[PDB]
């Protein structure tokens, strides 16, 4: 009991919408997020590529030299991520009760 | 195997590991207690209370003693596509308690333009103030007849984007632009005692939906008894087999202040505020059962079936002053007699609804009774006029030898004295 | 969409709560949850104890606030039954309930007079109460018989501490900017009703946590949602410039504590999702940063019986312990995917806002609990876990 | 036969003018109101309406869930009790003008029938009929009205001429003289009558495997009568001589335990008559964990607690059984056999402590006492009970 | 047997849902 | 007399899941003018439905509850007193009445007092607060929603011995039917002193201010029973005025009313027995049970369904009702049972339900 169709539904949307976005169960392997990058900016003396990832901007545009074929996918643990930013996958991971 | 028992087997099995696959990324990236700190699941720490001994907080400072041991002039250039360009400090602030949404402030510096198919200097107008308060700066290129940013400050206010020229894209609401810048186990599960399926693990010990690395068959085996508790798990040695199974006993309630259920809307939560509920005291361990003082569970009224609010519980104690269908049942009783005088039944509800009112068993308590009735209904006589049909209940009852004589006399004396 | 969103996480933390109470009879060596009739906003242990020789169980005694509407509230002092080392069997009493003026927002015990409780009021009015005096029942009426009223305030707070080595002396805190202290022991018994000795006012924001200084009693330490942290100095006579003043954190600052063994170190917790570890010699440096907690934390207490050892709790409803002398340590991968090294213990048994906890003098690694929710846990870590 | 035709007619059409100005005003009352309409969301699960007729469109629009509710077992209804049931001259008023006269035996007729000696009250419902009469054998102007009362006064006095003269007190000792100078000329208990012969074999008492009590009016000094208990502690125990029948205590009787104490209180020494005084405890209703509805207790209990006692209808053998067939339909069977005289139906009436289930490793159990001739049941604890802990009994 | 664990759980999980978890 | 009804079937709409539909009842508390709304129940299944002149009726909101299990029965529609807005009221096997807001579009308010399922529902039509609900559980209940309680309990050890299928209000709100299968047609009051005080004291009942429980005014005496019209069971009852028109699975109508003729409605005693059969109207096929027939709010005509298709109407204004001209209506595909119809304020309107999910409609010409 109480759990019912209102919830489980809702709760099965998000995590196919979430396993779609990161692609858990098929590259994850259950536990790691795999994110993609991209080519979003480049400087020249030395290289030098900022790579922006892409499901969301949860992670910062991240700056790499001349290995870039290896940051193409890039698997990564949900603890190892920052916490202060780790709640934009599914708002109701962590939520405040009271709100005020 | 119909169709219809499938399904209904795969949705029973879908649920339950829905919510886990929900609970797994929530424990993982918010945990509800350490696996480490578990008895039987201990093998995952990797370190003693060894440096405890050693230690001195006083000493700590000294460590991190030794551990301690610009003209931005942003030119532009000609973009990459198939016209005017203004630069802008993006301040990105910390999340204030007040507030949900982050602190953020767009100074733009000024406007040029530039071919495609100008410069700009910053004499350090950094403004962060060292205040713990600028989280990040970046420098946004707005544009017209695509936008975008960049973080150029790091959170330790080190530089990312490196010097001399540089090219990024855009994206309005291939394009782009260019600037200058310079500073073996086995599940069997079985649903009817039917051998709906027969799998093997993949991984050695590795959980199948929690995903935790135990190097112990114990530790998953008490894992998957303790937590994950809507299945019911048996293993025995025979190559590892492991018997899933529903528990369809479960006990699935709100677990807490319950009279919260039975508000107006369905199953509200009064966080906002405080709210009353009953005591209770739940003690699990001692020196390692269970033992449950109290009551956390809702009630209901007897002939209403309402939900009972926990406010009133000891207070108005149903049950007692007993009910008016049985005054009814007695008054319409006797009504019903055909061959009985009117003062007659007037003066049998009376002493009915006497006797229920105060109970009596007692023979010799007879003789206080008649003294209340007098002292409880003899003004109400007095306006019916039953007084002659009183005295003769007084001497039927004198019949049966349940009172003397001479108490009906100081009773007849005693309501005589105030009806005059 | 938000209430839905907060009916589907109360779905989520009953499911977890489920998982915790089947799963908690492998983590600690005592568990107690127990439900008060009215939430408690407030709760600490006393100093007395008693052993019966005959029984196994000894006995300890709390201090605990309230927080109820349209009702009176009752400041409890209550009793728990805790096994020694043998031993299912204990439970709660409610020893005496003395009607308070509106709500209690903090409430603090005298370490010199245990029987002296100073209380915080939704008013400017603190006030302090004696049991020994007062009747074990409360009165029907309502009308509260206040012991030792103290005013100076304009508002309400949360911040009080009584000085541990001068008998009288009391500091309180308010958000009207202020912070003021009271020494009783000058008044006689005929007054009832005593004036602020002296108003601190050095901040420029919401005071939220001030406490004197263990070992030294001519100073003490204050933090507020200036995202500052201050050391006055009460030999000074500058009321305010402080002796020393910090931007120690990056958000509103909560709460602030003492160590019991040394003198020096202090830690603090802010609604910047952190607590913080300083030291009373060199405040500029920031020595570490703990950061597991999500969410504004409320209360941080160092540990009686042990000098390495923290606590921490807020609105994520999971009580975070940390061990200092694990801190900076290598270990595992899989060890460090459930949470850093230094974290010691994540008790998640709640069920809503942790808003107050605290330890025992007498007793080893056990604490007790109180949220918004009627919840009042009490409980003790395993000996395997810090052995 | 059939001269009621035109009448139903001219009925109905009254009854049509009646309702048509009824809805007349109802129309007037609803023009007042000025209600909003409803208003729909711009359109996850999906509902379509297709249309036979052709000509319209089918119909699509998103669906809309609902919040979730707690649902609780099946109640039948039903309504209190405290006290067991049982389902199976005119002589006017002496107050009123036409009243006559009267002899005693006519008078108190419908009274001493009526009237019940185990109860004190009148068409009780668990004493369907009296014993017999003989238990209440003992060894100027005139109206009938004041006849009937001298005689029945006279009667109960022989002839004591200044208590009626004070009872009455409109008239005098000298008047009634005068007048009275020219008057002249395992199974139930059910009480016996045999008042010249003693307690023998014939007697019904025997017969029932059952003693004697005060309401028979047999010999005061006979053997087979139940003396009470002469116990001053609480006689819970084995030894106390009622507790070695069923029987609970007696008020009366009872003179040592203090069962004859004011029953105002609740702190008593005898620790039996609880049945009598109703010192139950507070019971609560809440849905049980095994199988549908439960009681749940409020305060602690210890091992031989006096908790409640078991209450509802009386009923012959064969009528419980025709019931039992009749609810196998809807499967719920509350019934509690009693003895072989009569057995409880409570489906229909009852307490909380029917609400109990059954399981094989109960807490409490059950008594039948018999508290002054009535068997009663008596709902005890087998077991140290917590508070808000389920209660079980085998039936 | 040839169904692993990890593979009935992806398609159960998903329960139809098209999430494309390779079946 | 001619028929004088010119009908005709302009729509009859089927829906997606192929559940039996159980109940439909109108907004007859709307205003004059706006647009009309009704609205079908299945088993899990409400839905709301405009009408316009062309026959498109134009879906405006359906809701669904997460019970998959629950059977739903019957609905009403209900005006607020002080926000002006409508509410529709719903129940179902599970025991629970629910009260939706379709402005919100949310579960505003639910009351659960039965133990099973729920038969039918009504509302006080002078006093819009009250709801009176019969249930399976052999008894009657009534709610007051503005203060969000229970008023009393229309039932007991007096009421029906088996199951109780339907009740209803007289149109001025002071006298109140009831009839199950336990072959009774009980009447009640709630005119008197005690029903009146009783609903002012809920009316006056707030739990914050108090600390007390609501004192539940029971009825174990209803003032007029019978056993004597029917001999099977009793699927719907209605008031006409002060007379009871009734139906059975005996396949006819029944107009009837306490007493003798002579007797007034207003002065029966609990003791009366004798009946006065005034009228009957005849038809055929309609064995099975759960079976209704429906009245506007000027009370002119009457429709009822059988469980073949081929639907029936009466008139009222006419005299001579045992002689009165009846109307069939018939069509080569209404080949299911039905179980409610229902018209709108005015008799322009006809909506009828069935078994096979089809919702079929009839308007004047
Ligand atoms: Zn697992
Ligand atoms: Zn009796
Ligand atoms: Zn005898
Ligand atoms: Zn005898
Ligand atoms: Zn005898
Ligand atoms: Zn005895
Ligand atoms: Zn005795
Ligand atoms: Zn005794």
């Amino acid at each position: 009991d109480f759990f019912d169709a209102q919830t489980l539904d809702a709760i099965r949307h998000r995590a196919i919408c979430f396993n779609l976005s990161a692609h858990i169960e098929s590259l994850g392997k259950g536990h790691s997020v795999v994110f993609h990058s991209t080519v979003i900016a480049k400087r020249k003396g030395k290289i030098k590529l900022l790579l922006h990832w892409m499901p969301e901007d949860i992670l910062p545009d991240v700056w790499v030299n001349e290995e870039r074929h290896q940051l193409k996918t890039k698997v990564v643990h949900l603890s190892k991520l920052p916490k202060d930013t780790a709640l934009l996958l599914d708002p109701n991971i962590y939520r405040t009760m009271p709100q005020k | 195997h119909v169709q219809a028992d499938h399904e209904l087997f795969l949705q029973a099995f879908e649920k339950p590991t829905q919510i886990y696959r929900f609970l797994r990324t929530r424990n993982l990236i918010a945990p509800i207690f350490l696996h480490r700190t578990l008895t039987y699941m201990s093998h995952r720490n990797s370190r003693t209370n060894i440096k405890r001994k050693t230690f001195k907080v006083d000493d700590m400072l000294s460590k991190v003693e030794k551990m301690k041991g610009a003209h931005l002039q942003l030119t532009f250039t000609g973009f990459f596509h198939k016209v005017t360009l203004e630069v802008l400090l993006v301040k990105v602030c910390h999340k204030k308690r007040k507030d949900v949404s982050c602190p953020i402030r767009q100074v733009p510096t000024g406007k040029k333009q530039v071919p495609l198919n100008s410069l700009a200097v910053s004499s350090n107008e950094f403004e962060p103030s060292n205040s713990h308060m600028v989280k990040s700066y970046s420098l946004l290129f707005r544009v017209t007849r695509f936008v975008a940013q960049m973080t150029v400050f790091d959170k330790n206010r080190r530089l990312q984007l490196l010097d001399g020229e540089y090219e990024v894209a855009m994206q309005e609401m291939g394009p782009t632009l260019q600037f200058t810048l310079r500073w073996r186990i086995f599940y069997q599960f079985l649903y009817n005692n039917n051998t709906r399926q027969q799998t093997e693990a993949r991984d050695d010990l590795h959980c199948p939906w929690c995903t935790l690395n135990c190097r112990k068959l114990y530790s998953l085996l008490k894992h998957l008894k303790l937590c994950h508790s809507r299945f019911i798990f048996n293993y025995v040695y025979h190559p590892a087999r492991i018997d899933v199974s529903i528990n369809e006993c479960y006990d699935g309630s709100y677990a807490g202040n319950p009279q919260d259920i039975h508000r107006q809307p369905g199953f509200a939560f009064s966080r906002n505020g405080p709210v009353k509920r009953t005591p209770i005291t739940h003690i699990l361990v001692c020196r390692p059962r269970t033992y449950s003082s109290g009551h956390n569970r809702l009630y209901f009224h007897s002939d209403t079936c309402l939900p009972l609010r926990p406010q009133e519980m000891e207070v108005d104690s149903e049950d007692e002053k007993d009910p008016e269908w049985l005054r009814e049942k007695t008054i319409t009783q006797i009504e019903e007699f055909s061959d009985v005088n009117e003062g007659e039944k007037e003066v049998m509800k009376l002493w009915n609804l006497h006797v229920m009112k105060h109970g009596f068993i007692a023979d010799n308590q007879m003789n206080h009774a008649c003294m209340l009735f007098v002292e409880n209904y003899g003004q109400k006589i007095i306006k019916k006029n039953l007084c002659r049909n009183f005295m003769l209940h007084l001497v039927s009852m004198h019949d049966f030898n349940l009172i003397s004589i001479m108490s009906i006399d100081k009773a007849v004396t005693k309501l005589r004295e105030m009806q005059q | 969409e938000a209430a839905f969103d907060d009916a589907v996480e109360e779905r989520v933390i009953n499911e977890e709560y489920k998982i915790w109470k089947k799963n908690t009879p492998f983590l600690y060596d005592l568990v107690m949850t127990h439900a008060l009739e009215w939430p408690s906003l407030t709760a600490q242990w006393l100093p007395d104890v008693t052993r019966p020789e005959g029984k196994d169980f000894s006995i300890h005694r709390l201090v605990l606030g309230t927080h109820t509407s349209d009702e009176q509230n009752h400041l409890v002092i209550a009793s728990v039954q805790l096994p020694n080392d043998d031993a299912v069997s204990g439970k709660i009493e409610i020893e005496i309930k003395i009607n308070h003026e509106g709500e209690v927002n903090r409430a603090r015990y005298m370490p010199q007079n245990p029987c002296i409780i100073a209380t915080k009021t939704p008013s400017s009015d603190v006030l302090v109460f004696d049991y020994t005096k007062h009747p074990s029942k409360p009165d029907p009426s309502g009308e509260c018989n206040p012991d030792l009223r103290l005013r100076g305030h304009q508002k309400e707070g949360y911040g009080l501490s009584w000085n541990p080595n001068l008998s009288g002396h009391l500091l309180s805190a308010s958000d009207d900017h202020t912070i003021c202290l009271w020494d009783i022991s000058a008044v006689p018994k005929e007054g009832k009703v005593v004036d602020a000795k002296t108003i601190f006012t050095g901040h420029t924001a919401v005071v939220e946590d001030v406490s004197w200084h263990l070992l030294h009693e001519s100073l003490f330490g204050s933090v507020a949602d200036d995202q500052k942290l201050m050391i006055w100095d009460t030999r000074s006579n500058n009321t305010s410039k402080p002796s020393h003043s910090v931007d120690a954190h990056t958000a509103e600052v909560n709460c602030l504590s003492f160590n019991p063994y040394s003198e020096f170190i202090l830690a603090t917790g802010s609604a910047d999702k952190t607590v913080a570890l300083w030291d009373l010699r060199n405040l500029k440096l920031k020595l570490h940063s703990f950061e597991s907690h999500k969410d504004e934390i409320f209360q941080v207490q160092w540990s009686p019986h042990n000098e390495t050892i923290l606590a921490s709790s807020g609105t994520d409803r999971r009580l975070n312990v940390w061990d200092l002398s694990k801190i900076g340590e290598e270990q595992s991968p899989e060890d460090a995917e459930d949470g850093p090294p230094e974290l010691l213990f994540i008790h998640g048994g709640h069920t809503a806002k942790i808003s107050d906890f605290s330890w025992n003098p007498n007793e080893p690694w056990v604490i007790c609990s109180v949220s918004e929710d009627n919840i009042m846990q009490v409980w003790q870590m395993a000996e395997n876990i810090y052995n | 036969r059939l001269q009621a035709n035109m009448g139903a007619k001219a009925l109905y059409v009254a009854n049509f003018a009646k309702v048509q100005e009824k809805t007349q005003i109802l129309n007037e009352e609803w023009k007042k109101l000025r209600v909003q309409p409803v208003q729909s969301m711009k359109p996850l699960k999906k509902c379509t309406i297709e249309s036979i007729f052709p000509g319209f469109a089918s119909q699509h629009m998103l669906m809309r869930s609902l919040n979730t509710v707690a649902l609780v077992p099946i109640m039948y209804s039903w309504s209190p009790l405290q006290q067991n049931f049982m389902v199976e001259q005119c002589t006017p008023n002496i107050d009123g003008p036409n009243a006559k006269s009267v002899q005693r035996e006519q008078s108190l007729h419908s009274f001493h029938t009526l009237f019940c000696r185990r109860c004190f009250k009148y068409d009780c419902f668990l004493h369907p009929f009296h014993a017999t009469p003989n238990v209440y054998k003992r060894k100027v102007e005139w109206t009938g009205a004041e006849e009937s009362l001298f005689r029945v006064f006279h009667g109960t006095y022989f002839n004591n001429f200044c208590s009626i003269a004070r009872l009455l007190g409109t008239k005098t000792c000298k008047q009634v003289f005068q007048f009275a100078v020219k008057e002249s000329l395992v199974y139930n208990y059910q009480p016996c009558d045999h008042p010249d012969r003693p307690c023998d074999s014939t007697c019904p008492c025997i017969m029932t495997q059952n003693f004697c009590e005060k309401f028979c009016q047999c010999n005061p000094d006979c053997q087979n009568r139940f003396p009470g208990c002469r116990c001053k502690t609480q006689c819970n125990t084995k030894q106390c001589p009622c507790y070695l029948a069923v029987r609970e205590c007696d008020p009366d009787l009872c003179l040592t335990c203090g069962a004859s104490e004011h029953w105002d209180c609740k702190v008593v020494s005898c620790k039996n008559c609880s049945i009598q005084r109703g010192l139950k405890k507070h019971l609560l209703l809440a849905p049980s964990d095994v199988a549908g509805w439960g009681t749940f207790i409020k305060e602690s209990v210890q091992k031989n607690e006096f908790i409640s006692e078991y209450c509802g209808e009386l009923i012959s053998q064969d009528e419980a059984d025709r019931r039992g067939k009749v609810y196998d339909k809807y499967m719920s069977s509350f019934l509690f056999n009693l003895n072989n005289d009569f057995v409880v139906d409570a489906t229909r009436k009852g307490n909380k402590i029917r609400f109990a289930n059954h399981s094989v490793n109960p807490n409490c159990y059950a008594k039948v006492v018999m508290v002054n001739g009535d068997h009663r049941i008596g709902i005890f604890a087998k077991r140290a009970i917590q508070a808000g802990e389920e209660l079980f009994f085998d039936y | 047997r040839k169904p692993k664990t990890e593979d009935f759980l992806t398609f159960l999980c998903l329960r139809g849902s098209p999430a494309l978890p390779n079946s | 007399k001619k028929c004088k009804y010119s009908f005709k079937c302009v729509n009859s709409l089927k829906e997606d899941h192929n559940q039996p539909l159980f109940g439909v009842q109108f907004n007859w508390h709307s205003k004059e003018g706006d647009p009309l709304v009704f609205a079908t129940v299945g088993s899990n299944r409400v839905t709301l439905y405009e009408c316009h002149s062309q026959g498109e009726i134009r879906l405006l909101q359906s809701y669904v509850d997460a019970d998959a299990d629950e059977n739903f029965y019957t609905c009403a529609w209900t005006y607020d007193s002080n926000t002006s807005h409508p509410l529709l009221a719903v129940a179902g096997s599970r025991g629970i009445i629910r009260i939706i807001n379709p402005i919100t579009m949310q579960c505003i308010k639910h009351y659960v007092g039965h133990g099973n399922a729920i038969n039918e529902l009504k509302f006080h039509p002078r006093d819009p607060n009250l709801l009176l609900s019969v249930s399976k559980d052999h008894a009657l209940r009534l709610w007051n929603i503005q203060t969000d309680t229970l008023v009393a309990i229309f039932g007991g050890v007096e009421g029906h011995r088996d199951e109780v299928l339907s009740a209803d209000y007289d149109l001025l709100g002071e006298k109140i039917m009831s009839c199950g299968m336990d072959h009774s047609l009980k009447l009640w009051r709630i005119n008197s002193k005690r029903m009146m005080n009783a609903i002012k004291e809920s009316y006056d009942y707030n739990p914050n201010k108090t600390n007390r429980p609501f004192i539940s005014q029971k009825i174990h005496f209803p003032d007029f029973s019978t056993r004597d019209i029917h001999r099977n069971y009793v699927d719907c009852v209605r008031w006409l005025g002060d007379l009871i028109l009734s139906k059975s699975c005996e396949n006819a109508i029944v107009c009837w009313k306490p007493g003798k003729m002579e007797d007034d409605i207003d002065k029966i005693k609990p003791s009366e027995s004798n009946v006065t059969i005034l009228g009957r109207f005849d038809y055929s096929q309609c064995d099975i049970w759960y079976m209704r027939f429906s009245m506007d709010f000027w009370q002119k005509m009457l429709a009822l369904g059988n469980q073949v298709g081929k639907l029936y109407v009466w008139d009222l204004e006419v005299e001579d009702p045992h002689k009165a001209k009846c109307t069939t209506l018939t069509h080569h595909k209404c080949g299911a049972a039905i179980r409610q119809t229902s018209f709108s304020r005015d008799s322009s309107i006809l909506i009828a339900v069935c078994d096979d999910a089809s919702i079929w409609r009839w308007d004047r010409l």
